């Protein structure tokens, strides 16, 4: 058989690990993380635990309002884990595909998250598996075979027998898991029970929500015989400096120069609406900023942009005051 | 073999009976269990029922909140209908899966409760280690005949090895395939508090190769998974069993099925589960419900009560399970710790009871590795009262989580 | 003080606490319950233990105090539902434990029940 | 090649006939049964219908609330049909299974309503056996371990059935098939129902049900006991009314001398009490519970601390609903 | 007026009050 999305659009490649350290203690600046002290060393327990080996069978669970940093704390355990694990970042609506029933999709997923290390490169089995299965835009052109995957399994197994191969278990992350129906969470179930099983994380913005496929409610929109066995971590909302230097370390991620006024009112507009959309508005100011031949973008560039796209807030309510009539 | 999925059992490891007196009373605390006292002698009442085969196609339903001991009860009940009778947990919402039908998942769940204890007449290696030299590997086998110096495979050895084998000890190996198994010790090396018959076996009579009925259990699943190595492999075991049986080397034992949440299974299901039950052989069916009127899911508009089909619920005699009192939540936590491996203060003890008296006894059950590992970063070894708020603080239990996200 | 606010923490205190068969704790603890809610409270958890345990509960330590409450609650307790269930599982040598708790009633009317009531009452509670 | 050859939890075992006779008379001891004296004289009647042959196009229903032993009755007139009339008492939800569609399920149990009779010259010996189980002798984990009886074998043994009957050796005798819970069939089902009684050879059918007006399953219409018209009119309806304290001591007793336990009489009265505001099978549940506890304690007898005990240990179904309904509320 | 306050209106005019206090 031949061999050799988060890093791909960024907005997680400032975060190298979690940057606690000093004995599972919160570092106020880190390895790029800012704030989020409790969340942070709640996820260095984990990682402790997953290091131990006191993991399996559980699975670690995410809340919060959105726009707090849920991927940036699994990203943070997955490059805490080590140099080159694994790390999938699913969402839980993209289970439901026209062409992979979910069965296939969360196999997919699965199988995206147990990476193997060949003396050294690093490559998902499940990159394994699509290299081994036969036009530049072939992404349009799933259901990568049944017995293929078989045969590749047991030639892991015997590369990990005379000593070619190297097992790692990675990360898998699914956001807003409360997508997820009765079906799949019985999947998710089953799946964890096996040798070579990655570290589970979920990811979940919604209190008591009407479990997907049932009539019953439930925490989280999850089954409570997978609700029994989470580690459930709590993110706080972050505070003005916390976003301020999250802009900051942003800005110096993606070659922007901007001054204090913007600085201040890009985190005040970050703090009303959400981080994504005042980090969306940085690209399209330090554009703006270019075609008026400046090379510090100022505040009017702010307003400019502010008042070109809008935020998800004043486009629902604009409409929804819109039907009025 | 021995597909015995230890993450559903593994929480409940200090369960080892139900802790009957020979009037039928409840000690308080014996044998792991150390609460719920008429549901404990309910439970010997349904032993004592099962053993006399007065279980005329009659089930179980334990209805309690959760934290209370449904499982454990379950677990305390297998043990306590044999040695080794075999206890296959399962939650109704897993009965439903796409890659395989909910008729497989209810027939995996049944042949992993009827097991069979099968009784092969082989010669073996039982005997005692008088000496052992590799040079490999040569073994000299002590028993009536005389001392015996026997061939071991690598792979034997490495068995031996990690059986803990020393000189002086009766220990039994394989000599058909080779698997070393610790057994006791030799009567001639016997101390007061060693006697034979026991622990400690006398000179093994015979030879080393005693062919003799060695007694060894299985399950239905285990040999299905044991001969894909469909139903004609479904057919094939009923016809291995059938053989078995016919010679009289084997005998089938019904086992316990515990269904946890019964209210998530479809009256679609309930049939199969009614018709399954009705049969000569067939285990013990144990429902687990913590709900009350609820619809009958499959049909949309019935609501009943635990949401049982009243064709199936009239069979079903019902045990109530409660809340723990903080004594007994505290001697529960003291068992776990000390069975895991885990030293700890008693005010440790009482905070971890006032939590799960806050909101369940499994989530204070399971803040006890999170703390260890706290506090051995630390740099201690027992772990104190300011690990447990600490690790209580930092992790969440769905309720209050689910609180603090309405919150805002 | 544990204060009952639903049937089902009050039924888990008073059945627990049965299989102690202590007596002040329910002494204490009925006392700051409302008498009228006794039987939305109560519901159909009654059991023989539990039942007997109320009744030499009320019997001991209540009758100290105005007897008032105890009457308030002897009376809301008719409206049980499982309660001519309950009146012949005790057994007969242990009704005249009923009726010395009752005697503590009829024979001193000391300031607020009547005899007419009592006697209404006792035919209600078939002894 | 072809060859040939409800009681197993005996729940009924005590019942032998209906017991009215005396020219549709009921009598209040009679023979097993006791009580209900109109709807042992309405199944009397109906019981008239059929051996004359005034049933055809036409089937029974008994509707009252559970606890009436409505399957009593069903099983009486069973017998006083005869000592080899055979008698089906499925569920309606027992028709939803994994391995069997609706069709196959209401087939088997038609077919397992109707018996034969075998005599066999030796002495003709007479055996009496349904169609079900000649059915699946053409086909000791096998109960685990499909069930689908195939077409070509129905069609083979119907034309056996008829040759055997023409060359006048067999003999086909009717039987009852009884339908607990009838409420809870759906429209696709009442339909292969009233098709299917439309035959010559055809048992009669015989419905229970203990709930109201009630929406028809597979429909959006309310209709009462939850039956569609095109059946309810040819429907014969008797109601049973629930037991009285004398009633439920009597059928105490002939349940516990069935079941060899030797009960005190005070301990009855508690039993009764029991049956009297919670449920008859429950007290009869509770009996077993009783005989075993009272051999714990090395005891001939069962007192009524016995009772108490048992009471205790085991749950009737409307305590363990709301225990949990109002912690559900407190939750 | 509800929530349409930017930069430009407000001007004019002179639950978004106390962020458009920062343009
Ligand atoms: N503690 C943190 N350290 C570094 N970046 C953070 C932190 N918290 C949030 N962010 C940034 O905020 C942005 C949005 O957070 P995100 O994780 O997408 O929120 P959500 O939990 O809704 O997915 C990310 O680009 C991330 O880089
Ligand atoms: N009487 C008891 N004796 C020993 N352990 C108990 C007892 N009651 C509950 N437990 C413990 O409580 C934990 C939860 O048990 P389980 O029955 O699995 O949860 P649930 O009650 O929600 O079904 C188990 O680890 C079990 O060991
Ligand atoms: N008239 C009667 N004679 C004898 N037994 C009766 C009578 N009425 C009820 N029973 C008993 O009551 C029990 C319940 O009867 P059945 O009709 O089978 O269920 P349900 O009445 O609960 O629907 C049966 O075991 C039956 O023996």
């Amino acid at each position: 058989v031949p061999e050799i999305r988060i890093e791909r659009i960024g907005a997680h490649s400032h975060i190298r690990g979690l940057g606690l350290d000093d004995a599972l203690e919160p570092r106020q600046a880190s390895q790029g993380m800012v704030g989020q002290l409790a969340a942070r060393r709640a996820a260095g327990v984990v990682l402790e635990m997953i290091r131990e080996g006191k993991i399996a069978g559980r699975a670690v669970l995410i809340a919060g309002q959105p726009g707090t940093g849920k991927t940036a704390i699994a990203m943070g355990m997955a490059q805490a884990l080590g140099p080159d694990t694994p790390f999938t970042a699913i969402a839980g609506s993209e289970i439901f595909s026209l062409e992979m029933s979910k069965t296939e999709a969360l196999t997919q997923a699965f199988r995206r998250s147990i990476g193997v290390r060949i003396k050294v490169h690093t490559v998902s089995l499940h990159e394994i598996d699509v290299i081994n299965s036969r036009g530049f835009l072939a992404l349009f052109s799933g259901e990568i075979k049944s017995e293929v995957r078989e045969q590749i399994n047991a030639k892991v197994a015997e590369w990990r027998e005379e000593g070619k191969a190297e097992i790692i278990p990675g990360v898998l992350f699914i956001d807003e898991v409360h997508m997820l129906d009765i079906e799949s969470f019985s999947f998710l179930n089953r799946a964890l029970e096996s040798d070579m099983a990655p570290v589970l994380i979920m990811a979940t913005n919604r209190g008591i929500t009407r479990i997907r496929g049932t009539s019953y409610q439930s925490p989280h929109g999850i089954p409570i015989d997978l609700l029994d066995r989470l580690l459930i971590v709590s993110t706080t909302p972050y505070s003005e400096k916390d976003t301020k230097q999250i802009l900051r370390i942003r800005c110096e991620e993606e070659d922007v120069e901007m001054s204090e006024d913007a600085y201040t009112v890009l985190t005040r507009i970050g703090l009303e609406t959400s981080l994504r959309y005042a980090i969306q508005l940085i690209t399209a100011a330090s554009l703006v900023c270019r075609k008026r031949k400046g090379t510090e973008v100022q505040v009017d560039d702010i307003k400019r942009v502010y008042s070109l796209f809008l935020d998800e807030s004043r486009s629902t309510q604009y409409m929804k005051e819109y039907q009025d009539a | 073999k021995s597909t015995t999925k230890t993450q559903r059992i593994a929480s409940h490891s200090h369960v080892k009976g139900l802790g009957l007196d020979e009037s039928g009373l409840a000690k308080q605390a014996a044998s792991g269990l150390v609460g719920q006292e008429n549901a404990r002698e309910a439970c010997g009442v349904i032993v004592e029922l099962i053993k006399s085969k007065k279980m005329a196609g009659r089930a179980v339903l334990l209805a309690g909140p959760p934290g209370t001991g449904k499982t454990a009860l379950a677990l305390a009940i297998a043990q306590e209908l044999g040695s080794k009778v075999p206890f296959c947990p399962m939650v109704g919402s897993e009965v439903y899966s796409t890659e395989i039908k909910k008729t497989e998942v209810l027939m995996e769940n049944f042949r992993r409760a009827i097991g069979l204890r099968i009784k092969e007449t082989k010669e073996v290696y039982e005997g005692e280690v008088t000496e052992l030299t590799p040079c490999h590997v040569i073994i000299g086998l002590k028993t009536a005949k005389g001392t015996k110096q026997l061939k071991l495979d690598p792979s034997i050895f490495e068995s031996l090895q990690k059986e803990r084998v020393e000189a002086g000890d009766v220990i039994y190996i394989e000599a058909n395939s080779g698997a070393v198994k610790r057994q006791g010790r030799c009567d001639t090396y016997a101390t007061e508090f060693d006697l034979e018959a026991e622990e400690y076996v006398p000179l093994p009579k015979g030879d080393v190769h005693k062919k003799k009925e060695i007694i060894q259990d299985v399950t239905l699943h285990d040999l299905d998974v044991a001969n894909a190595r469909t139903d004609k492999l479904r057919g094939e075991i009923n016809k291995v069993v059938n053989k078995y049986i016919d010679q009289g080397i084997a005998e089938l034992v019904p086992g316990v099925l515990f269904v946890d949440e019964v209210h998530m299974l479809d009256i679609e299901c309930f049939t199969y589960l009614h018709r399954a039950l009705e049969s000569s052989i067939a285990p013990i069916v144990i429902f687990a419900s913590n709900r009350g009127n609820c619809v009958i899911r499959g049909t949309e508009d019935i609501t009943s009560p635990h949401g049982i089909p009243l064709d199936l619920l009239d069979r079903v005699m019902i045990i109530r399970t409660m809340l723990y009192t903080p004594q007994e939540m505290k001697q529960i936590i003291k068992i776990r710790a000390q069975t895991e491996g885990i030293n700890i203060s008693e005010e440790a003890l009482n905070h971890l009871g006032e939590i799960g008296t806050k909101t369940t006894l499994r989530y204070s059950v399971q803040l006890l590795t999170p703390a260890n590992l706290l506090a051995k970063i630390n740099g201690k070894d027992s772990i104190e009262k300011e690990h447990v708020e600490e690790i209580s603080e930092l992790f969440y239990d769905a309720k209050s989580s689910a609180k603090i996200l309405a919150d805002q | 003080i544990a204060k009952p606010n639903n049937a089902y923490e009050f039924g888990q205190i008073i059945n627990a606490l049965s299989t102690r068969k202590d007596k002040e704790a329910c002494a204490h603890l009925l006392a700051i319950t409302a008498p009228k809610d006794l039987p939305m409270f109560l519901s159909n958890k009654l059991e023989g233990d539990t039942f007997l345990l109320l009744i030499q509960s009320l019997k001991n330590n209540l009758i100290e105090k105005d007897p008032s409450l105890v009457y308030q609650h002897l009376l809301y307790l008719s409206k049980a539902e499982r309660f001519k269930m309950m009146l012949t599982l005790i057994s007969k040598g242990q009704k005249e434990l009923i009726e010395q708790l009752f005697e503590d009633l009829s024979d001193t009317p000391n300031n607020h029940f009547t005899l007419e009531d009592i006697q209404a009452l006792k035919r209600q509670y078939e002894l």
